[PDB]
């Protein structure tokens, strides 16, 4: 930790039994500013029918959110995700829906359910802000992930 | 879950977690070392009749059950002559006053009764034991700071 | 006027338990509509207005029954 | 819709089910898995239960559903009753009606079985191998006998034609229709009147009461056998316990299609006219399908469930899957309440707290939406959702309009009592943590170290009224269990007012002739400190010499500056003698207590807030620090330690002597080091004087120091001597769970440097004290669980109690000095019509009054001995309690109102002490012995004494000893108030002669537990007995005989030359003399010596009412009682001769002590003192008074060992809840030697004596069984046994036909309704009045 | 296997003991009934605990001196089963003496 | 903590609340008795059915707060109805009286 | 027979407690087990003598510290069910933690 100048006195009530009163200069020095690095673990489900690769170009997304992503659904190194921003593009595979007599216009617009009904993006649950650090896409023997990695 | 006086320099009585299991996890002390059979042995230096030999041995519980162990805080000059007629000592764990030549062992340093977790706290005499345990439970978790003073 | 204790309203009708339901059935008509408060608001909610109307001793069971029969006869 | 008040569970009629649903069902093609379309009629599909999607029908015609009451092709047209889903169920048609298994097996054969026939034969004849013949006659056999195949073949061969016997339950229906219920009840009452077998009594009473349940239920028992059964809805099914499926692929569908398939196969084979074995196999498989559908059909241990048998029992999904504990036990969607870290806020007066910004922006999101809809700022809902996301200024304006005068609840997770949740007012605080009011920490029982508190938002207007009317912190000032005020300053305001009202000698500023007084202005400007000397300032003061007015006076008084500033805080003239001293915890707490007693409730809250504000603002100006100069070392301390170890060396010389053993050396080491600790404590207390002084010398005390540790030790808020002695001086002994300690304790302190062994041994004290926290939490929760589970059916329902009889209030204490005065017990409860002065024809109250402090002052300035108090049980109230005896309700000031929940505050008052008692009062040593010198029984206070249950024993000396067992002492203090309960031993040696009284000195008793009062009254030698071996093997001048292994009583010798009183047997008797020795009266003849209160299991033993280790047998009305009284051959102490007959002769197994020697005539209620007393016998013979006093005084003797104080009202409420199950003696109208409710017994006695009868049903005795059946004595099925099997309770309440009739508090928690307590009882009374008004 | 099965088993064993020993005195029933208390109780702990789940037996004690002093659980509940069975078998043995004097 | 009214909740608001992974429970078993000790009926009524264990009741209360009606509509919503459908499934029924 | 229902109820309540209290470690995850040990145990002697008669629970103890020392049998029989439930639910808690990180698509 770090040491500070301590005054041993009872204050106006801000220290009741063992409470702590601090100064504003500690905030001014950016002191003990914690840096929490969490994991974004993406998933690409493989079903009995349909392709297996999760790609870019997901519809029902505004152009303000698509500008911070590179190809194949990855953001640039140094871009800030704040709450509901898209860090990785979640893709449901094109199976389970091609043998459907109904919903042809939905397959023309937002085909094979590329997004959910009403959910947030798959970066962090809401209430956060911060930039990306490092992307760790690791490949398989014979998988063709050259354009993303 | 209680403390036996064999726990002098083998493990520490301080470092226990703050959960329900308190008393059963004993962290190993600084100078203790596992013997070739598997038991813990803390070092003791040899005390002769006139001088004090600087070599050290590793003593087990069965050996110290019949041997005599002096305290850590006792007077010693440069040569090794005992200037105190009645040095406060112990035989089997409980402190009792012996003579100047009835002991043949001596603690190396005043560190064996505490492990590496609570050795960072100055003045452990002047703090309560449960509060030293609480300070250990404070030192067991801390995020790193940017300045690191 | 932030009300501290409703005990002065208990001095009029002493039960400590009728006061909640009486203030509720008085304030539903002001919350939904079709009624005007007899006491002007001091920049508060209708709860403090109901506590002060019970505290002033203007509304009880009899006045609520007479006004209920009047609103049933007028409708 | 309507409500649910009192509905029985009577048997569903077949006509009611045919009127419930009407139609025909064939060919059960229910669910086709490949179509998912609305199919035909079927059973339990989309054709029944109306439509499957909300407002449409697919039938082919008439989808609008104009008409009602037809099933045309494939849909349900008839609704006619309720909404779409809550409509009728349906029906199945059985060709052979099978009986219900819950009557056939009621765990085991409880209700639904008895017909003077065993269970095994009825189980056999319902199988395939046996049957019961019906409508017989003119033979040797009867209709109740059992038959096999060959026996029934011989029966049909002998009987010929007109033989009827069916395999199913139709023969049971015909047998039940043939048997008349009234004639069977008459025959069973005749068999109860004629027979005398004790096992037959309970069986015949169960038969008579079950048949009376059938008669006064008004229903046919043949409805128990299922003929037409309704089905349950498909969406009533929850999901499967395995992985997620659908509602059509559930576990119930296979059993349903199996039952319907066997029903249709039975219909097809009866239309085909199958032979006998085929139709009996069909009826057997149908009965097996019904019995497997209803329950699991277990017979014994049920060793293994058959690979998770899918929905084996309906009762398992009623009790376990859906959950009998459905409401308020799992937690159920807290819904806009959340947690955060609690911080302190040094502002926001008591009915206000803080709330974080980003939390309060989210907590009122629908309120923000509604007010943006109301103000017209947001057009649509998505516009409001965008305006929340933008976080602009007008959203914060609307949020400030929301939080402005709206309440909230703060609620910690441990709520052991009611003040754990408190209502406040939120104010926006920057950050994510919650600022709390500083003084609410003792009610929360937690410190500010990151403890959490849920923030419950009142969502309805009535919840806002509940928060601002009942749950505020300003509504509750006193505690709801003691009467002590709960808001107490803790070491901040206390230290501020201690430094404020501290005096000094020769400070700056002297002779302050001031007006206003305004002593703060010269403190603020210059030249005046707040700790100045005695100056004479003018202090005005109000008094209450006029009733309802204020009398102002004016006087100049010698005081300090801080007291003159503190008088500006005080409103409306409190008495000056309470602020003219040093302020600690006791002084400030007593100031707040007297402010609450005098000024009421409105001035004391602003007084407490302003005291807190000035304590904070002057403790900030104080600036107390803890330095190395504050901690002091005694100058003689090492010398004392040297003296201590010198004495140890002397004991060590005794350790080399051989005169002192190990335990004696241990006790001497403990005594020497404890004396050294006391000497260094007194040396430290002497050395705390004259450390930091003002410029003054030559005085006596020389300027008592201003260091922080002595201020904290003298203030007494948190600084106690037991931790100042551990800071400075000597720490002393430690605590080890093994029970031992070292022989050379810690000599140094935390000021000096300790050794490594000293810290290694001092770690054991923390190891002993740390394990107390985690233990006994679940046990303390389970005790409160059972105390709520036994006492939930009590609410206040009336206004006046209407009695003259009540529990007599007598002032009793423990041994030694006074513990609790009478004025604490008289305050509170409403007294009776008569209180008496020692002067005749003098009264105080006409009938009754509200007892507050003025009546306590009237009783204090006068003389009072005993107070008659209106109280519990006596004058019982139907359907609740009137509770007029429950006066001066705690934490409020008013008369008691109706609808107050009583009983759930009782368990919180009993459960409020902590996890473990601390009664060691010292270190691990102390040398606690039995008796140092003597037992020391004497009187202390003045007044004449009266001895109870004593005799006149003839002695040679002037003193007169007694040989009685129980002896009481009565003391005169005011008018007969004792206030000294000295436990006199059995037959104590009295140094004072009997019949004389003295006050002051002259200790009358000197008892030593080595003697025994067995003496001779007449002078003469010892009666000659036979000395034989065998009786000298007894245990704790030689002994001669023994009455235990066989001193028996013989004739006393009355002459010195002739060989010629009553000697009781204590159990151990050793003869101390020789036969033939001249001895005088009052000398040693033969002497040898031979309840348990306190503890946390002792509280469980009190409130479970278990039988003790040694039960007591009391004495009834007068009969000749004496030793022997014609004892039998074995099993001694049988009292046969009783004058006045009274044929009641008990048989004792000889384990008990000899009962009486004096008292040849006795009374009902005499004590026998056979160890512990039996409360059930005192309840049967003495009454409610002695049992109530016994339980309440034992609870108080448990509570006084730790210092906790709980008023006796809650304990007497629990005693009232434990006095159900009243058993009768005289047979009444609808009862005969059974136990029923007390309120129903009072209703039956009132209906007997009201109109026609003289006295039918009287002289009933109560029971005190305790916790098991009294919690099960709730006569509503919704909380009869909620923990136990549900359908087991439902079958009993179905056949019995019992009503709920709305008494209970957990009942509308399990069901879910407005509870009849608080403001819910007001809604109940308003509905009951608007029902009668129209 | 409920409390009524153990009750009927103790009833049958008491009938067999009265038929074997031929006891017509009330004081001489000490050697039989306790043996009827001894052979009616089960040895398996689940067979002990299955009886307690049914009605007919309670947890309250008539005499506290019959309970032994142990730290376990099964001994106290087993002695409670012995006490309840003996309390049943006294009033059963009275009626069985009546039926034995009126049978043969 | 303190999640809001979110979608995809069939009972007790347990799936998909406002958190990382959310679940709605622990009002407590002693706090219910504390509300009984105050004599709180409507707060306990919210703890029973409307705020706690009703799907339609949350929508009705949301419409009352947003539309400005502020109507509680007291009674026994859809829990005692489930109790009636589970009790009357057997051979015993429940009548309706005063 | 009845111990399986108590086991399934304790598993469901412990899964809901870890779902609600959303903690993601194995050192501090014990208060949800204290929720399961204090709620899922039966109250009075009927189910307590009924559950222990069924299979799944034994009389012998795994840890010596959790055994109570009293003369009342009902406290020891309740602490028996509590201790056996904690021992049988530790591994199931860790298994549902292993299933818990990728269960709900969020």
């Amino acid at each position: 930790g770090q040491n500070m100048r301590v005054a041993f006195m009872p204050w106006n009530g801000y220290n009741f039994e063992d409470s702590i009163l601090v100064s504003e200069r500690v905030v001014q020095e950016d002191r003990f500013t914690t840096i929490h690095i969490q994991e974004l673990a993406c998933v690409s489900r493989d079903t009995k029918l349909g392709p297996e690769e999760i790609t870019a170009d997901i519809p029902n997304v505004g152009e303000a959110a698509l500008s911070k992503l590179d190809e194949s659904g990855i953001v640039y190194i140094g871009a800030e995700v704040t709450g509901g921003d898209i860090l990785v593009g979640k893709v449901t595979p094109k199976g389970e829906t091609q043998l459907t007599p109904e919903e042809k216009l939905l397959r023309a617009i937002f085909g094979e359910k590329a997004s959910d009904v009403k959910d947030s993006s798959l970066r962090v649950p809401n209430g956060v802000s911060g930039t990306v650090i490092d992307v760790q896409v690791f490949t398989r023997d014979g998988v063709e992930k050259d354009k993303r990695a | 879950r209680d403390v036996h006086p064999t726990h002098y320099g083998r493990v520490c009585p301080i470092e226990t977690p703050e959960g329900p299991n308190i008393g059963l996890i004993n962290s190993l002390s600084v100078y203790a070392q596992t013997n070739e059979y598997g038991f813990l042995e803390t070092p003791y230096r040899k005390v002769t009749d006139g001088v004090v030999t600087d070599e050290i041995h590793y003593l087990s519980a069965i050996e110290e059950g019949n041997y005599v162990i002096a305290q850590a805080n006792s007077n010693l000059d440069e040569e090794g002559h005992f200037v105190e007629d009645l040095v406060t000592c112990r035989s089997k764990g409980e402190s009792s006053l012996f003579s100047r030549d009835q002991v043949d062992y001596m603690d190396v340093s005043t560190q064996q009764v505490v492990s590496v977790g609570a050795s960072l706290i100055p003045f452990l005499e002047h703090d309560d034991a449960n509060r030293a345990l609480m300070g250990a439970n404070m030192q067991r978790q801390a995020v790193p700071t940017l300045r690191a003073d | 006027m932030a009300r501290v204790t409703v005990q002065d309203a208990v001095e009029k009708i002493g039960n400590r338990f009728d006061l909640v339901l009486v203030a509720a059935r008085r304030a539903r008509q002001m919350q939904v509509g079709g009624k005007d408060p007899l006491v002007p608001e001091e920049n508060d909610k209708t709860t403090v207005i109901a506590l002060r109307e019970i505290e002033e001793g203007l509304i009880n069971n009899q006045i609520l029954d007479v006004r209920e029969r009047q609103e049933q006869q007028e409708q | 819709t309507e409500e649910f008040d009192a509905i029985k569970i009577a048997l569903a009629s077949p006509d009611m089910i045919r009127s419930w649903s009407f139609g025909e069902v064939k060919k059960p093609e229910t669910i086709n898995y490949r179509t998912f379309k609305p199919e035909r009629d079927g059973l339990f599909c989309a054709r029944i239960f109306g439509p499957v999607k909300d407002y449409e029908c697919l039938c082919g015609k008439y989808k609008r559903l104009k008409h009602r009451g037809v099933i045309c092709e494939k849909c349900g047209v008839e609704v006619t009753q309720t909404k779409v889903r809550r409509e009728r169920m349906g029906h199945i048609e059985l060709a052979s009606p099978t009986a219900h298994i819950w009557f056939l097996k009621s765990l085991p054969s409880r209700i639904g079985l008895l017909l003077d026939m065993p269970l095994r034969d009825i189980e056999r004849v319902l199988y395939f191998e046996s049957y019961v013949v019906i409508e017989g006659g003119m033979t040797n056999l009867e209709r109740q006998q059992i038959l096999t195949e060959e026996q029934y073949l011989d029966a049909l061969e002998e009987f010929g034609d007109e033989f009827d016997a069916k395999m199913g339950a139709e023969a049971i229906q015909a047998l039940l229709k043939s048997m008349d219920l009234e004639q069977e009840c008459e025959q069973l009452r005749e068999e109860l009147n004629e027979t005398n077998s004790e096992t037959k009594r309970k069986k015949l009473t169960k038969r008579i009461k079950l048949l009376e349940a059938f008669v006064q239920s008004g229903n046919k028992p043949e409805w128990m056998i299922l003929t037409v059964l309704p089905v349950l809805p498909p969406d009533l099914r929850p999901l499967v316990p395995l992985d997620g499926g659908r509602f059509a692929t559930s576990d119930l569908n296979d059993l349903y299609r199996r039952v319907i398939n066997r029903n249709n196969r039975l219909k097809r084979l009866l239309d085909l006219a199958a032979p006998d074995i085929i139709v009996r196999n069909e009826k057997r498989m149908l009965q097996e399908a019904v019995d497997a559908l209803l329950d699991n059909g277990r017979r014994g241990r049920a060793i293994t469930g058959s690979n998770k048998r899918p929905l084996k029992s309906l009762a398992d999904m009623i009790k376990g899957k859906q959950g009998r504990f459905r409401q308020n036990l799992l937690g159920k969607r807290v819904d806009y309440s959340g947690r955060s870290v609690i911080t302190v806020g040094p502002y926001l007066r008591l009915h206000q707290c803080g709330l974080p910004k980003k939390m309060a922006l989210e907590l009122f999101k629908p309120f923000i939406y509604g007010k943006l809809e109301l103000r017209g700022l947001a057009t649509t809902i998505k516009a409001a959702k965008k305006m929340v996301e933008r976080e602009e200024a007008v959203v914060w304006d609307i949020l400030d309009e929301v939080i402005r005068e709206h309440p909230v609840l703060l609620n910690r997770a441990p709520t052991l009592h009611r003040l754990g949740i408190q209502a406040f007012e939120p104010v926006l605080i920057e950050g994510k943590a919650i600022q709390l009011h500083p003084l609410v920490c003792a009610a929360y029982n937690a410190d500010f170290d990151g403890d959490q508190m849920a923030v419950h938002v009142p969502l309805t207007l009535e919840a806002q009224l509940e928060a601002r009317a009942l749950m505020m912190s300003t509504n509750n000032i006193l505690s709801p269990a003691n009467g002590e005020p709960i808001i107490v300053p803790s070491q901040d305001v206390v230290l501020g007012l201690y430094y404020m009202t501290r005096d000094c000698v020769n400070a700056k500023g002297e002779g302050m002739v001031l007006t206003g007084p305004k002593e703060a202005e010269r403190l603020y400007r210059s030249g005046l400190a707040s700790l100045h000397a005695r100056v004479k300032v003018r202090i005005t003061e109000y008094e209450k010499d006029a009733n309802g007015e204020l009398v102002a006076k004016t006087s100049l008084k010698d005081t300090t500056v801080g007291r003159a500033i503190l008088w500006m805080i005080v409103p409306k003239g409190l008495p000056y003698s309470i602020v003219n001293q040093a302020l600690g915890k006791k002084a400030i707490s007593k100031m707040l207590n007297t402010c609450y007693r005098i000024l009421g409730l409105k001035p004391t809250v602003i007084f407490a807030d302003q005291i807190m504000y000035t304590g904070f603002a002057y403790a900030a100006r104080s600036g107390a620090s803890v330095g190395i100069d504050d901690m002091v070392i005694p100058e003689k301390k090492h010398e004392i330690i040297s003296e201590a170890e010198a004495e140890v060396a002397e004991i060590q010389e005794q350790f080399q002597s051989g005169l002192v053993t190990a335990g004696e050396r241990y006790n001497k080491v403990i005594d020497i080091w404890a004396a050294a600790n006391d000497r260094v404590s007194k040396a430290m207390m002497d050395n705390l004087q004259t450390e930091t002084v003002i410029n003054r010398d030559g005085q006596e005390e020389k300027q008592v120091s201003f260091n922080s540790i002595y201020m904290m030790a003298d203030s007494g808020a948190r600084g106690s001597a037991a931790q100042i002695r551990q800071l400075a001086g000597m720490r002393g002994l430690m605590a080890k769970p093994d029970g031992s300690i070292i022989e050379t304790p810690i000599t140094a302190n935390f000021r000096e440097g300790l050794n490594v062994l000293q810290y290694f041994i001092s770690t054991h004290g923390a190891r002993k004290g740390l394990a107390d926290t985690a233990l006994k939490t679940a046990n303390s929760g389970y005790l409160t669980r059972r105390l709520v589970d036994v006492a939930q059916d009590l609410v206040v329902t009336e206004d006046d109690c209407g009695t003259h009889e009540g529990i007599m209030m007598t002032p009793v204490i423990e041994g030694g000095d006074v513990k609790e005065p009478l004025r604490d017990r008289v305050l509170g409860r409403v007294t009776a019509e008569d209180v008496l002065k020692p002067g005749t024809a003098d009264i105080l109250v006409p009938r009754n009054t509200l007892l507050h402090e003025q009546w306590c002052d009237l009783l204090e300035e006068n003389s009072v001995d005993a107070v008659k108090v209106r109280s519990v049980v006596s004058c019982d109230t139907d359907f609740g309690v009137c509770a007029h005896c429950y006066g001066r309700d705690l934490a409020r000031g008013h008369i008691i109102n109706k609808g107050e929940a009583i009983g759930v505050i009782a368990a919180q008052s009993i459960g409020e002490p902590g996890t473990q008692l601390t009664m060691r009062t010292f270190h691990i040593g102390g040398a606690a012995s039995r008796a140092a010198a003597e037992s020391s029984i004497q009187v202390k206070n003045k007044g004449s004494i009266k001895l109870s249950n004593v005799k006149s024993v003839v002695n040679s000396s002037g003193k007169l000893v007694i040989t009685s067992r129980n002896t009481e002492l009565k003391l005169i203090d005011e008018f007969g108030r004792t206030k000294e309960s000295y436990k006199v031993p059995y037959g104590a040696v009295l140094a004072k002669g009997d019949g004389e009284q003295v006050a002051g000195g002259e200790t009358v008793a000197n008892w030593d537990p080595h003697t025994m009062p067995v003496i001779t009254e007449v002078s003469g030698f010892v009666r000659f007995t036979d000395m034989i071996d065998g009786q000298t093997i007894t245990r704790q001048s030689l002994v001669v005989l023994d009455s235990a292994e066989r001193r028996p009583a013989l004739k006393i010798v009355d002459a010195q030359g002739n060989d010629v009183a009553q000697y009781f047997l204590p159990g151990k008797a050793i003869v101390q003399l020789e036969d033939g020795v001249q001895i005088s009266s009052g000398d040693t003849l033969a002497r040898i010596p031979q309840d348990i209160t306190g503890g946390l299991p002792r509280v469980a033993d009190l409130f479970e009412a278990r039988r003790p280790k040694e039960p007591a047998i009391l004495a009834e009305i007068s009969g000749i009682v004496s030793f022997g009284k014609e004892t039998k051959g074995k099993r001694r102490l049988v009292i046969t001769p009783v004058d006045g007959s009274d044929p009641y002769e008990e048989m004792i197994p000889k384990w008990r002590q000899l009962n009486v020697f004096e008292g040849e005539r006795v009374e009902r209620g005499d004590v026998i003192s056979d160890g512990p007393e039996a409360p059930h016998d005192i309840l049967r013979l003495r009454g409610v008074h002695a049992v109530t006093r016994y339980i309440v005084n034992e609870v108080q003797d448990v509570y006084r060992l730790q210092g906790v104080k709980i008023n006796d009202k809650h304990i007497e409420v629990i005693v009232r809840q434990m006095l159900r199950k009243a058993t009768i003696v005289n047979a009444g109208s609808s009862d005969f030697l059974e136990g029923e409710q007390v309120e129903y017994s009072r209703v039956k006695i009132a209906n007997r004596e009201l109109e026609a009868n003289g006295k039918v049903g009287a002289t009933y005795s109560r029971d005190l069984l305790g916790i098991t059946k009294a919690s099960l004595a709730t006569e509503s099925f919704i909380s009869a046994a909620s923990f136990q099997e549900t359908t087991r309770v439902l079958t009993e309440a179905a056949v019995a036909g019992k009503r709920d009739e709305l008494r209970g508090l957990k009942e509308n928690v399990i069901v879910g309704r407005l509870i009849p307590a608080g403001t819910g009882y007001a809604y109940h009374q308003d509905r009951m009045r608007r029902r009668a008004a129209g | 296997m409920t409390y009524n099965n153990v009750f009927d088993h103790a009833y049958e064993m008491l009938k067999e003991n009265i038929r074997y020993d031929d006891i017509r005195d009330t004081d001489d029933l000490h050697d039989a009934i306790h043996m009827a208390a001894d052979n009616a109780v089960p040895h398996y702990y689940a067979d002990i605990f299955s009886v307690m789940a049914s009605e007919g037996i309670d947890l309250e004690f008539e005499d506290s001196g019959l309970m032994p002093d142990t730290k376990d659980v099964i001994r106290i509940l087993q002695a409670r089963i012995y006490e309840q069975l003996t309390i049943d078998l006294w009033e059963d043995a009275e009626d069985l003496l009546n039926e034995y004097l009126e049978e043969v | 903590h303190a999640r809001s009214t979110g979608s995809y909740s069939l009972v007790t608001q347990q799936p998909l609340g406002g958190k990382a992974q959310f679940g709605g429970q622990r009002f407590g078993e002693m706090e219910v008795w504390a509300l009984e000790a105050y004599g709180a009926a409507y707060t306990l009524q919210e703890m029973l059915t409307v705020k706690s264990d009703d799907v339609n009741g949350r929508t009705k209360m949301y419409k009352n707060i947003v539309d400005g009606n502020h109507q509680m509509e007291p009674g026994m919503p859809e829990s005692f109805n489930v109790l009636l459908k589970e009790i009357r499934s057997l051979g015993i029924n429940i009548e309706l009286e005063d």
